[PDB]
């Protein structure tokens, strides 16, 4: 029979590679024809610096970083290890960017 | 088409592997999404009116910076 | 005969002393000023180079990156206290796993 | 053609800073575009936090002293101490200079 | 009447806030447009929270506004709340708010 | 003897806008120093940020537009367009008497 | 022949609806001023204090730790639960960003 | 006698319930001083230094609006 990991030690593996590095972890393309898509509504025919959609993407990941590592320790609260809406949710409204 | 999937389930996994995470739910992904959105929409809001107030067409890696100044969320190493 | 080296610090005095006349600050300001912001700018400056800089040393390198920056800075309490809301580009985190997420028994 | 517009920058006095901490230690472009915004966030700070003290002491001159108390404002407390500390002999250095 | 704030129509002081923004360290030069403006922004910011508070005071039968009825029409107006997100507005108290999973059955 | 100062304020304004939108009803001085508060934290909101604005542009002058810019940036959505409304109002209205 | 007692709960509940119709103060002034005045000495001794200046620091006192209550009753129903604890206290003043 | 004790249990309980509180452990009340403790040393360490800096022996509700306001905390009906 062949081998297989016990499912949890990879997402153990794949937590302490990304922790190590530095790289952004989006898509590069895709994030930057969401943002386009967001801003035409703000204002048609914008045009974009290519540091400027790197610094939002550089910010953009970093907040969704910190809000995992909040909405987990919600979760790890709950006597749980699975991250769920409501640990986002609370995170949010502990946060106020929710209420 | 319309962009906001392309922030894949893997991707949004990896993050969250970044930030401590073992284990997802999987309405998650879409909720996630949600609020990247919500939080782009503001952070572009700002930046695009610095850009209409120098009277631009284009965005520029300041309006940016400015704009996270704002949201409180102070951005290094991108200009000022 | 210049203003910096007549502090005994390596950053401007005189830019400092101009761009607190030109932010719209004050009316006036004093020629003290200038002097003592620059020094604690110097140090501030000093203080993150260093661990920065024993950091890259840690990386076995030589030149210090945003990484090594990052650690420095999360790594020390009160600097880390400092830029409390300050997101570092390319620094990444801590490697920092919770420990209800270990294995049993190690 | 053309030569590009001046963007100043501390990075010259913050190599010099470092060669003196790490003289064999270099620095990468994006860490000194850190540390650039690094003081520039630092200055709008302390000159922010002495703009407001003048003002309400209504006084028109933000002096040295209006610096160290908004250095003790806003710096954690070994990080103000030695700030306190190189800023006051900043002053009584280029004072008994002339 | 003479004075600029009669010349906008507005209640708000022109010619204070123009002043102020002098004195008050923002820019080396200021516009004769920007105190107006401004002047009348602060003016319907007050108007709607003393429409708002003004009818709180109208809920518990009082022609007085006290720090209760600014902290309710303010909490309670989404937008206004938004606003006042980090305000501690003293003698206000809170809402009256109960969570679900604390009540009887 | 007659000390205090002459300390200034917004509240006899809060008190012609009162009895605008609310002729028979009034104001406790409590409420009062939370209305004056009110107002100079937006007024020191709106104009730290057109400060901001005139700065970034490298334009000394804080006009109209500086303000209607910062507005926008401060105030919600629907709060925001009425701001706006007004303000460009007030304008119209004092450009036409002189 | 009863003696109509109170279940555990009834006047916590009543205790609640009461205090959010209310606004006064809820700590006892004097307390809160002496210890204004020993917290003060630590950095500067022989300090004045504005009764207005111990007003303004009480209520900003009194509407943080209302506040962190209810912020620290949304980390106790998150757990189940129902009686607040010191973990959902220091859970709240983290997600807030107070401590490390 | 340190004055933090006069805190009483409650005083502590009559804010809880302002914040919608039920039931309470009886170990809070240790950590709320601590909390409340800690919530007062920063402000009244800025409020002093305002005053320390205006020269003065007598600290204002100014010296404790400006702290609070550099606290993330702004406090209305003071002297905003
Ligand atoms: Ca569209
Ligand atoms: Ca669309
Ligand atoms: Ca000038």
């Amino acid at each position: 029979k062949p081998h297989r990991y016990r499912p949890g030690t990879v997402a153990l593996r794949e937590i302490r590679r990304y922790q190590k590095s530095t790289e952004l972890l989006i898509r590069k393309l895709p994030f930057q024809r969401l943002v386009r898509e967001i801003a035409q509504d703000f204002k048609t025919d914008l045009r974009f610096q290519s540091s400027a959609v790197m610094a939002l993407q550089e910010a953009c990941e970093a907040y969704l970083v910190g809000l995992f590592e909040d909405t987990n320790l919600c979760a790890i609260h709950a006597k749980r290890v699975t991250i769920m809406p409501k640990d986002i949710q609370l995170a949010r409204r502990i946060r106020g960017e929710r209420a | 088409r319309d962009n906001i999937q392309g922030i894949t389930k893997p991707a949004i996994r990896r993050l969250a592997r970044r930030g401590g995470v073992k284990r997802i739910s999987g309405l998650i992904y879409e909720e996630t999404r949600g609020v990247l959105k919500v939080f782009l929409e503001n952070v572009i809001r700002d930046a695009v009116t610095y850009t209409e107030h120098a009277k631009r067409k284009t965005v520029t890696a300041m309006d940016v910076v400015y704009a996270l100044k704002r949201q409180g969320r102070t951005l290094y190493g991108f200009g000022g | 005969k210049t203003r910096s080296s007549r502090a005994g610090l390596q950053f401007p005095v005189g830019r400092v002393h101009r761009l607190l006349r030109k932010g719209n600050y004050s009316e006036r300001v004093g020629a003290g000023a200038p002097v003592y912001l620059a020094a604690v700018l110097e140090y501030l400056t000093a203080e993150i180079l260093e661990l920065a800089g024993n950091a890259a040393r840690d990386n076995k390198k030589t030149r210090i990156i945003p990484r090594h920056l990052q650690l420095a800075i999360r790594n020390d309490e009160e600097l880390n206290k400092l830029l409390g809301r300050v997101t570092i580009a390319q620094g990444g985190v801590l490697p920092n796993i919770q420990a209800v997420l270990l294995p049993k028994k190690t | 053609k053309r030569k590009r517009s001046r963007k100043e920058s501390y990075s010259i006095y913050v190599y010099k800073v470092l060669k003196q901490v790490h003289p064999d230690t270099g620095i990468s472009s994006k860490a000194m575009g850190i540390m650039n915004s690094f003081v520039n966030d630092i200055f709008e700070r302390i000159a922010g936090e002495a703009s407001r003290l003048a003002h309400y002491n209504k006084r028109s001159t933000i002096t040295s002293r209006e610096i160290q108390t908004a250095v003790r404002l806003l710096l954690p407390g070994e990080l103000a101490k030695h700030a306190v500390s190189e800023g006051t002999k900043a002053v009584t250095k280029y004072t008994s200079a002339k």
